[PDB]
């Protein structure tokens, strides 16, 4: 306008609604949120609905609704053992993993500086992605982007042409192992795809559950022992 | 996630806490009977094999004496409960019924711990362990001198 | 357009809505059927003399107050509200004034008569409170514009602490940038970046 | 559903053969064994470079390039 | 409209002498209890002021003043309600109805204030079941339960023995601040003492009948002087059938 | 029209919602049929009269039938020159008058309608209502399984009362008593000689069904007022279950369907009349009083 | 199908007092929450100018104070 | 063959209304293989297997619809609570298959805008299923599906629970999940 | 080139800085997120791998 | 619809201006035309009538209806589950 | 925030205000654009 | 006849009517009002030879 | 005629030597047009 | 209503132009509802000026 | 009660008339109708297993069931949303508190056992009262709980009026007093706010007045030799139906 300045003083604005509605209080709210996981897709009429993961017809997940883990521990929760219960807590929406790749055929393997330090003078950043024989991690096996791919058969054969490299083999090993990542030791990536590992992380856990059981047991064991043992 | 105010890496050498909690009693004693556990108040009344529900409440209500005296059997039974499963009785569950109801309709949206309540109230009728009872019939968990009684 | 949308009978305001009954600005006398509507005695009766008051003071109502003086019943907060009322009308099915009634009225229901996901403290109110007191005793019954004008000569000059100088927290005009490191980005265009810091 | 477009054809799968409808061969369309049927509608383009249905072409008594049927 | 009439107002037999004045005042209030209603439902919390089964227009009949018990409803009780899901709604023992907080937040310090929100939030809630407008005889299969252990050689004024004991224990309270229940100890009626901070699930017995013996609870109606009308009076609007089909529940 | 539609359909949900009857269709539409004919017969003579209507000073002059039929135009010569536009809005503002003159008449006379149709929905509610058999309560009563429980808001309302306590008292009696009366008097001093006057022949001829003689039309004899006392006359659900119970079933089902959308009526004519004089608020802020049940 | 359809990160991993707060058993989807009310603070705190960083520690901190 | 006896007037309306209850008929006769001139056998157990089994297929439904559809609209609103019930009423009955019902249920009119209205509501969109099993016991025991009441609701609850267990335990492959040719043991 | 129902279409590629694609809402509600069809760098000639 | 109480309020939507309704400027109080109700049962068949009543009585029972009308019911193993009570047309079987 | 606070008193002091009234300050950019401020920095 | 009307032919003949007057009853409801011409007075009036 | 069409003609294949032809082929084929087909009122509806 | 190139404001031939569409459409006899708007095309904020 | 003749047999209202001639009729010339002779048990089938004609009961049962009218709360009981009666709250609240009077409650307790003949050959005069009329009133407010008449709640506001006071001694200025006045012949007890009695019902059905009433069993609704009918209940105990 030109002449607005009498009542644009108490101009009355628009609200924050996209606020308001987001700050809603949902029927849906998680303490700690997770993405939920994908559908399964109909792959054509050869293959009928499948996801993509592996070909589930469900969609992978432990507990969806907010109630799930109230209305099974129902009785509990009536007779108050669900006041304290920790198990309804831990517990109570643990969602699945990532078990997928984020970035399949591996686009994003390696990191930008490696690229640069791709080159042929450098033997030392090429053998952190060859077997221990110079062999090249197969693409199902080690996904590497197709740029690394490329600079990298050119590096180690050109490396190998000028005899720095050897023309069989991989010199940096074990200095290379401190970037390759150890992942089947310790720590549980629950993305990995050896199963072994699993049952080993399934199997350590229960055994440690069922060492609590075994424990007490035996303590209780112990008590009815110490009853005749102290009074008769 | 780990709870909230729910210690990991508490241990009984980590000195004793100050809170009335399940998880405070249950620890406390783990350093006081060295290892009992019940898996209610009767499991450590069948170990104490006569000792009736009175006979700790007179025993608590001189122990100390500023509690009056059914309150003092209150104490008997909810370190009890606190240190075991919850107990199913009738006193309790009328309790509850009676509570409840003098509660009222509710002011979640829709009805919803009323809903939750009375899928608690009917959960515990012999209706339900008469089906429960009929469900496991479907299943045959029993054997010869069941079918003939 | 003003009397288009509240002489509808289902007249559905938004948080956009606001109504600029402002005529006498351009030298006229304001036109378009609303002044019937500010001289309901409900407005009258709710925030007196504010019926005076929109007609000589160029003021706008809004969402809210629209909705106070008892005019609209109707208020939505969805997106493309349009195409959700054209494709639940697909989705009805028979055209019987008993089907069309509940077709209908459930839409209204669902999407509009502002149940449980609405605020007061979130609807645009242009005479809030305050401003309701501010004009029912500026603008009521005064037979004449320098009526009001003397009448609110002293008003200007009743100083800050009186009696009836009310405060108000303003939903200010809003600055241009709303930050002072965009007034930076903002200059940044008519100056030269130096090649080094 | 399905769709309201039942069925759609193009007069011609071809374009070198362009298929001109006399103003009978469209009144014939439109009446199925003595029943008047303006069900399925033509889409034949005039001499004028207009556009229309075999109603309006018959209507007037024009026959017009065949482009397409459709119900 | 009920549910747009604002929560305490009274729309009326409009009397159609409506100045601009009387409209526009009750209009000043509707869009004050608006914002304090759309206040409350972000204020608000698990538990709620339970509603009760009768009017209370005027006092509960020959009883109570309408001022005094709106006093107790409106103010008292919905204090305890609110510090209750102040209190409760984000401590370990979150959203298990009152029957749970009490019982497994019972006789503790580390949670004193919990036990005494929740305690006190069931007092209030079984007074105002245990009245009613204008009182029920005690019915045949209490009154002999009565008699079964109140009847000395007597007559017809059992049932008078026992309001005997009430008022007696009522008056035997004498901090002026707490509750005096009849209830069903699993064995024996007795008719028990409450302080502010206990209630009959904290003391494990079943409620029968709920008396508020609180120096609020009467200031109003005949001050700390008239308790013992007030103990009287309370039996003109006590509700014997809640208490005689909680206790056939309660034996079995 | 739909006054009358809403007024009989009211009246419908009542004899059903406040006595085990329903009204026969044929009954409910012979009803709006004759406050249809009611206006047709209006609408023929008012279609034997004019209005006139006249534009600036009158110089169109427009004649008119009320029910909006130019007739004719006169116009002064002063018009013709106008334009064509401005002689259209002239002679349309001419007509625009008539049109507001003879609709004058038109509510002037749809309040006869009114009227005569209410004489005639007179004894049928006063049926229902002014029997022995007749009680409502107070519209703040939280009815219950068993009753109806107490109101808590603007204590002690004034329960009326529109019947006799005493015997009965019924208008056959009053208008028996009516002529009797009249009787008397045209025995008494001022009765003979009033009826010898002018206003007792105007009142006789006016007044005086009897007197028809063989042919007129109008009532040909004395007619009491009608009787209907609902409670006291199973109406329509008797004939209905005897024949078929289908029929019972959505007869009754229409009448409480009827009745049920009066009440939806009268809630959101009370609910706008809150929201005018300052009682209610114009989005939902007590739920308590659809949550809490 | 309509009916199966389908920054709090650190307000989360940063207290999960926070979280849990009106969720540990069931979402108590009718009280107002913590973590809420928190979202509301920061973006308040954000427009009134504080850094991203900051106005996490603000919310926190005031949170933390009122338990 | 599972022929249903084609009813008529008087007589198979005595038969079928001297019937009584045919689940505890069923229990007599199996236990009645405890007497000393009877054995007990499979086939009685079996007859009250079945008798007592007979409402799976509306039983297995509503359990579907409680647990399997995210966001059901409020089923406590009468609105689909009716399609709730005269679609589990003919799911039952026989009139509809378990499949088809359940995408008349999914499929039903509830709202318009209807994702604007949940993305107001649920963040992930998958509501309370409490609303969602108040309103099939409801049903179930509105519709007298059962003789002893209870009965529903306990089928109803149990299941459940049970599924509760499994992994991935509200998801099921559009084939198996109902009704089709090629099913699950 | 053919859309579904509830299935989004084509974002709009707006200006390369991106800072005014909400600044340009600020007539509008004040708090407004981005805007879910809009987008810095949708190509549809980008060749998918 | 009728049942389902929505919607009822709008054959009284005229009474949001209370001055307006008792003076009756526009005729059109209908939420359809001049009238609340004027065609209530012509006016409406307009519509293609897609998924109409058929037949509806309950008078007596499905099972006696498909029995005086059918020769299905005298044979039951026949018709599948489905449309067990329903028909009333005496089927012509011829096997090809 | 000390110096924006101490510019704010002595601008209602210039101004004829009181010193504790609610009041923001706004840069006026060359560009016509205003941009409040709440800091020092 | 399978003629498709769209969703609002009658409106002009809506409008017609909703505006055309009659100069009294009987011209607004006769039982000729439907016959416009002789086509219509001879397929009317074609079994009534006399 | 078994569905009641007056007036209705269906051709096979364009001509019985034209295979595959059976007894059942030729009901099947016909039941599948029968349901195919769309009513007019529903033609209409369809398109408003 | 589409007209943001005059904020709305209707010319009289457009008022009376629709004048006849608003009761054409609203005397359709498939008219349940008829919303009637502005089709700002992000160019106006005004409804009908 | 349908005419047609597939509807006798299940009696409809078996048990509920049952039920009131069990509580409001004697036990020595009454009826009692029998789910033995009743087809499907008497009460109705489940759902799958009749082939219709519990089916047509069930439904012909519900439409003539279904209440219509506005609620306390603002919607008839079917509105798409406002639900009613949730978890039979409203037979709750009306049993917690019954339909209890203070005025018949306070004549019953002052008779107590005596014969309402007496009583009333006793208040009644020679010409005072004619007993023909106040018996009348009397039983027709007794049972069936209607407000007392004019001349009967005139009588009782003379004799009950030791009871009367000793209701009335506690009062505070502003609280209710059961003040049996009569200003206007308005008996109905929201016109009086149910003062005229001690009524919370502005109207109560008289059959479920009636029902809670003769379970209150302090009259003598068993004629027979009290020493054996005591002895019948006590040792057929609780469950003696």
């Amino acid at each position: 306008s030109v002449y607005a300045n009498a009542m644009a003083q108490f101009a009355i604005c628009r609200q924050p609604w996209n606020e308001y509605i987001n700050l809603l209080t949902k029927q849906d709210s998680t303490p700690y949120h997770v993405e939920p996981q994908e559908k399964p897709a109909y792959r054509g009429r050869k293959r009928g609905r499948e996801g993509w993961l592996f070909g589930q017809q469900v969609q992978l997940h432990y507990h969806r609704f907010p109630d799930e883990q109230l209305l099974t521990n129902l009785t509990r929760w009536r007779t108050g053992e669900t006041v304290g219960d920790i198990a309804l807590q831990q517990f109570r929406n643990a969602q699945p993993f990532d078990i997928e790749d984020k970035d399949p055929q591996g686009m994003q393997r390696p990191s930008p500086e490696v690229y640069m330090k791709l080159n042929y003078k450098n033997p030392a950043t090429i053998s952190r992605f060859l077997t221990r024989t110079g062999h090249m991690y197969p693409a199902d096996i080690l996904p590497l982007n197709p740029e690394a791919v490329a600079k990298l058969r050119v590096a180690k054969a050109q490396a190998v042409r000028i005899g720095l490299y050897p023309r069989f083999g991989n010199p940096f090993w074990f200095r290379s192992q401190k970037f390759r990542p150890k992942a089947y030791q310790e720590n549980y990536d629950p993305t990995t795809y050896s199963t072994k590992h699993t049952m080993e992380h399934f199997a350590y856990n229960w055994v440690q559950t069922d060492r609590i059981r075994r424990y007490f047991k035996e303590l209780e064991e112990l008590q009815k022992n110490a009853s005749n043992g102290a009074r008769g | 996630y780990v709870p909230a105010g729910h210690n990991t890496l508490s241990s009984l050498r980590h000195e004793l806490r100050l809170e009335l909690t399940a998880q405070s009693l249950k620890e406390a004693w783990m350093r006081i009977s060295g290892g009992i556990y019940f898996q209610s108040a009767d499991d450590y009344y069948a170990s104490v094999d006569g000792l009736d529900a009175e006979q700790l409440g007179e025993v608590l209500a001189a122990l100390f004496p500023y509690l009056s005296t059914y309150e003092a059997q209150a104490l008997v039974q909810c370190t009890l409960d606190s240190i075991s499963k919850p107990m199913n009785t009738a006193s309790r569950q009328l309790s509850r019924t009676i509570t409840a109801e003098a509660v009222g309709l509710d002011n979640a949206p829709g009805h919803y711990t009323n809903f939750l309540d009375w899928m608690g109230r009917l959960t515990e009728t012999r209706g339900f362990k008469t089906e429960h009872a009929l469900f496991q019939f479907s299943r045959r968990k029993f054997n010869r001198d069941d079918v003939r009684v | 357009g003003c009397g288009v949308s509240l002489y509808s009978k289902y007249c559905a305001l938004k948080d956009a809505s606001e109504f600029i009954f402002d005529g006498p600005n351009l030298g006229i006398t304001p036109y378009g059927g609303l002044t019937r509507l500010l001289a309901r005695p409900e407005t009258s009766l709710k925030y007196p003399g504010l019926a005076e008051f929109i007609m000589l003071t160029g003021t706008s109502l809004f969402a809210g107050d629209a909705l106070r003086l008892g005019w609209t019943d109707l208020f939505t907060t969805l997106p493309d509200m349009s195409y959700h009322i054209k494709d639940w009308f697909d989705t009805t099915e028979h055209m019987h004034n008993d089907a069309v009634a509940w077709q209908l009225g459930h839409l209204l229901e669902t999407c509009f008569k502002m149940k449980e996901a609405h605020s007061s403290a979130m609807e645009r109110v242009a005479i809030t409170p305050v401003r309701a007191r501010w004009i029912e005793d500026s603008f009521a019954d005064q037979p004449s514009v320098n009526h009001i004008i003397n009448t609110l000569s002293e008003i200007e000059r009743l100083p800050i602490t009186a009696k009836q100088n009310t405060c108000d927290q303003t939903r200010c005009t809003p600055y241009t940038l709303t930050s002072v490191e965009a007034g930076i980005s903002k200059l940044e265009n008519h100056r030269l970046r130096y090649t080094h810091s | 559903g399905d769709s309201t477009i039942n069925v759609i054809e193009p007069c011609a799968y071809d374009g070198k053969t362009e298929f001109e409808w006399s103003p009978k061969m469209m009144r014939r369309l439109m009446n199925t064994h003595g029943i008047h049927n303006r069900l399925v509608v033509y889409i034949c383009r005039t001499a004028d470079n207009r556009v229309i249905d075999h109603i309006q072409a018959v209507k007037e008594n024009v026959g017009g390039r065949g482009l397409i049927m459709v119900h | 409209y009920h549910a747009y009439v604002p929560k305490g107002a009274l729309l009326k037999t409009d009397m159609l002498a409506s100045s601009p004045q009387l409209v526009t005042a009750v209009f000043r209030e509707t869009e004050a209890a608006a914002e304090r209603a759309d206040r409350a439902n972000d204020y608000a919390g698990f538990f709620s002021r339970p509603r009760l089964n009768y009017p209370v227009a005027s006092g509960i009949p020959a009883f109570i003043s309408r001022r005094q018990f709106d006093v107790q409803y409106n103010i008292f009780h919905h204090d305890a309600v609110a510090t209750l899901n102040r209190h409760t709604l984000g401590t370990s023992l979150e959203g298990h109805s009152l029957e749970t907080v009490i019982r497994r937040a019972s006789f503790d310090a580390t949670q004193a204030a919990v036990h005494t929100a929740a305690a006190e939030h069931f007092n209030y809630c079984f007074f105002y079941k245990s009245l009613r407008p204008w009182g029920t005889a005690v019915p045949k299969q209490l009154r002999e339960a009565f008699q079964l252990q109140y009847g000395r050689d007597g007559s017809v004024d059992v049932v008078e023995e026992v309001k005997r004991l009430f008022t007696v224990v009522v008056l035997s309270h004498q901090e002026r601040c707490g509750w005096v229940y009849l209830v069903w100890t699993g064995k024996q009626f007795d008719v028990v003492e409450f302080p502010h901070g206990a209630c009959p699930i904290g003391s494990d017995l079943i409620p029968l009948l709920a008396i508020n013996v609180h120096e609020g609870a009467y200031s109003l109606d005949y001050g700390p002087s008239g308790l013992e009308q007030y103990a009287q009076n309370y039996f003109r609007a006590c509700n014997w059938f809640l208490a005689e089909r909680y206790y056939l529940q309660a034996t079995g | 029209m739909e006054v009358y539609r809403r007024i009989t359909e009211r009246v419908r949900g009542a004899l059903w919602a406040h006595h085990g009857r329903l009204m026969s269709e044929r009954q409910f539409h012979r009803i709006l049929a004759y406050v249809y004919n009611n206006k047709y017969e209006h609408q023929i003579r008012f279609d034997r009269m004019e209005v006139v209507g006249r534009a600036w000073e009158g110089r169109v002059e427009v004649v008119t039938t009320p029910a909006g039929y130019l007739k004719r135009v006169r116009v002064n010569p002063c018009l013709e020159e106008l334009s064509s536009y401005r002689q259209q809005q002239l002679i349309l503002a001419a007509y625009a008058d008539a049109c507001a003159q003879g609709r004058r008449l038109m509510e002037k006379a749809e309040i006869n309608i009114y009227k005569q149709f209410l004489k005639d929905l007179k004894p049928i509610v006063m049926g229902i209502r002014d029997n022995p058999e007749f009680y409502t309560v107070p519209e703040d009563s939280v009815e219950t399984v068993g009753g109806t429980l107490h109101m808590g808001q603007g204590p002690t309302p004034t329960t009326y009362r529109t019947i006799p306590a005493a015997k009965a008292h019924i208008p056959v009696d009053e208008i028996r008593a009516r002529q009797e009366w009249e009787k008397k008097w045209l025995n008494s001093p001022q009765g003979q000689s009033w009826a010898l006057t002018l206003r007792g022949k105007r009142y006789f001829a006016l007044h005086g069904p009897q007197y028809r003689p063989r042919g007129a039309p109008g009532a040909k004899k004395v007619t009491m007022p009608l009787d209907l006392p609902a409670p006291y006359t199973s109406m329509d659900e008797r004939r209905l279950l005897k024949k078929n119970w289908m029929a019972y079933l959505d007869n009754k089902h229409v009448a409480e369907v009827m009745w049920t959308r009066a009440k939806i009526a009268d809630r959101e004519k009370l609910q706008r009349r809150l929201q005018e004089t300052g009682q209610a608020w114009h989005r939902p802020i007590n739920k308590e009083a659809v949550s809490r049940w | 199908e309509p009916t199966q359809d389908d920054l709090r990160d650190e307000l989360a991993r940063k207290s999960r007092l926070l979280a849990s707060e009106g969720m540990r058993y069931y979402n108590i989807f009718w009280v107002r929450k913590p973590l809420d009310r928190m979202e509301k603070e920061y973006y308040e705190l954000k427009r009134k100018g504080i850094a991203h960083s900051e106005a996490i520690k603000k919310v926190l901190e005031g949170f933390y104070k009122e338990l | 063959q599972m022929i249903p006896k084609n009813l008529e007037g008087e007589r198979s309306r005595r038969e079928l209304m001297s019937r009584g209850d045919t689940e505890f008929e069923a229990l007599v006769e199996f236990i009645q293989g405890a007497s000393y001139d009877q054995l007990i056998s499979g086939r009685r157990f079996k007859k009250v297997y079945d008798k007592l089994s007979e409402n799976d297929d509306t039983f297995v439904w509503l359990c579907h619809t409680a647990m399997s559809v995210l966001n059901p609209g409020d089923v406590r609103s009468r609105l689909v609570y009716n399609h709730l019930r005269t679609l589990a009423e003919a799911v039952a009955n026989g009139e509809m298959t378990l499949r088809t019902a359940f995408r008349f249920y999914e499929s039903a009119v509830r709202s318009p805008a209807y994702r604007e209205i949940a993305k107001r509501q649920m963040e992930g969109g998958a509501a309370t299923r409490l609303a969602g099993i108040s309103a099939a016991a409801d049903v179930m025991r509105r519709m007298g599906l059962t003789r002893r009441p209870m009965a529903s609701y306990f089928e109803l609850y149990q299941r459940i629970v049970e599924r509760s267990e499994a992994m991935t335990p509200w998801g099921f492959p559009p084939l198996f999940q109902f009704e089709e040719r090629l099913s699950l043991e | 080139v053919a859309f579904d129902f509830d299935d989004q279409l084509h974002p709009t590629r707006t200006l390369d800085n991106e800072g005014d694609s909400y600044a340009w809402c600020a007539e509008q509600d004040p708090t407004l997120g981005p805007h879910p069809d809009l987008d810095a760098s949708f190509d549809p000639n980008r060749r998918v791998f | 619809f009728v049942d389902l109480e929505t919607g009822t309020s709008l054959y009284f939507r005229d009474t949001r201006d209370s001055a307006e309704a008792v003076a009756h400027a526009a005729d059109s109080k209908g939420l359809k035309g001049m009238d609340n109700a004027i065609d209530l049962y012509n006016e409406y068949r307009i519509v293609p009538d897609l998924y109409p009543e058929g037949f509806q009585w309950k008078h007596k029972l499905n099972t006696e209806y498909n029995q005086w009308r059918s020769n299905t019911w005298l044979t039951p193993d026949l018709i599948p589950q489905e449309h067990r009570g329903r028909f009333l047309c005496n089927f012509q079987l011829n096997i090809v | 925030t000390a110096c924006l606070d101490a510019l704010k008193r002595q601008v209602l002091t210039s101004f004829g205000m009181p010193d504790g009234r609610d009041i923001e300050l706004g840069w006026y950019l060359p560009t016509l654009d205003t941009c409040p401020i709440h800091n020092d920095v | 006849k399978i003629t498709f009307y769209s969703d609002r032919f009658l409106f002009r003949d809506l409008v017609n009517r909703r505006e055309a007057s009659y100069a009294n009853v009987w011209e607004m409801d006769d039982p000729y009002r439907f016959l416009q011409t002789e086509q219509d007075y001879e397929d009317y009036w074609g079994d009534n030879y006399d | 005629c078994a569905f009641g069409f007056q007036h209705a003609g269906c051709r096979i294949n364009l001509k019985a030597t034209n295979n595959p032809k059976s007894p059942t082929h030729t009901v099947e084929g016909v039941f599948e047009a029968v349901k195919a087909l769309r009513s007019v009122s529903e033609i209409a509806a369809s398109r408003g | 209503i589409n007209e943001p190139k005059t904020h709305q404001a209707l010319s009289g031939k457009t008022a009376s132009e629709l004048s006849v569409e608003i009761d054409k459409a609203t005397n359709a006899v498939h008219s349940k509802l008829t919303v009637l708007e502005a089709a700002q095309s992000g160019l106006t904020n005004y409804y009908c000026g | 009660q349908l005419n047609e003749s597939w509807w006798e047999p299940l009696e409809f209202g078996w048990e509920q008339h049952n039920k009131e001639q069990k509580a409001l009729v004697d036990p020595t010339e009454q009826r009692l109708i029998d789910s033995a002779s009743l087809p499907f048990g008497g009460k109705i089938p489940p759902f799958g297993t009749t082939i219709g004609i519990g089916e047509r009961i069930r439904e012909i049962a519900e439409d003539y069931a279904k209440g219509f009218g506005l609620g306390p709360h603002g919607h008839s009981p079917s509105h798409d949303t406002c639900q009613y009666n949730t978890l039979n709250a409203e037979e709750d609240r009306v049993r917690e508190l019954g339909y209890k009077d203070a005025l018949v409650r306070l004549f019953d307790e002052k008779m107590a056992d005596k014969d309402v003949h007496q009583w009333a050959v006793e208040q009644c005069a020679d010409g005072e009262a004619d007993v023909r009329q106040l018996l009348l009133s009397l039983h027709e407010w007794r049972e069936r709980g209607r407000p007392p008449s004019l001349m009967l709640l005139q009588v009782l506001s003379k004799y009950l009026e030791q009871e009367i006071a000793a209701f009335n001694e506690g009062v505070p200025s502003s609280v209710p007093k059961l003040s049996l006045q009569t200003v206007d012949g308005t008996l109905s007890p929201s016109g009086n706010s149910g003062e005229r009695s001690g009524t919370i019902w502005a109207d109560v059905e008289p059959t479920a007045y009636a029902l809670q009433y003769a379970s209150q069993a302090n009259h003598s609704s068993l004629d027979e030799p009290f020493i054996l009918q005591l002895l019948k209940s006590a040792q057929l105990g609780g469950r003696n139906a």
